[PDB]
């Protein structure tokens, strides 16, 4: 049906299951994500390869399966 | 305690006395020396049951005449709470032992 209320109802669902913790689970992701950041530039390291081609190796891992 | 008695004794400082008290034992607070006189008048009737949180193991007894003196290990768990902010850490599970540096959150 109509695409006005569709993505809202997609988004405000998901925001609704996940509305932050102001400060709780919001930071709690931020850090998370520099603990990838980090992490995977030591694997840079490590491996010899590129920060960005682990970046992505990690994305194509957790999104399940894709093109990217 | 919640259910029990510690009772020490600093003739000058050094601690030159430690007994303790079961639950059983009837205390009385400043007597005692009036020759040393066996004067921790502390009644023992009936059962003489433990502080449920500390725990009592390694037994040794040097045995003579009506009582024996006992020596064992007293490990009494301190209950002491902390409080964590937003920008805090657990790194530590639910339940395990800490080091003197050995840093939690």
């Amino acid at each position: 049906k109509i695409s006005t209320s569709d993505p809202v109802r997609q988004y405000l669902h998901e925001i609704g299951q996940v509305p932050l913790l102001t400060l709780e689970e919001e930071v709690e992701l931020a850090r998370k994500v520099e603990e990838g950041m980090e992490a995977i530039k030591k694997l840079s390291e490590i491996t010899g390869l590129d920060p960005d081609l682990i970046r992505e190796v990690v994305r194509a891992k957790i999104l399940g399966s894709a093109r990217v | 305690l919640e259910e029990g008695a510690f009772l020490v004794l600093r003739r000058e400082d050094e601690p030159v006395a430690t007994y303790f008290l079961p639950v059983g034992m009837t205390p009385l607070v400043v007597h005692g020396e009036i020759v040393e006189k066996g004067q921790p008048l502390a009644e023992a009737k009936g059962l003489l049951r433990m502080p449920r949180q500390v725990r009592a193991a390694q037994v040794e007894a040097e045995e003579e005449g009506e009582t024996v003196y006992l020596t064992l290990f007293l490990e009494w768990t301190e209950p002491k709470d902390y409080r964590v902010q937003p920008h805090m850490n657990v790194v530590v599970p639910e339940g395990a032992r800490v080091e003197a540096g050995d840093k939690i959150v």
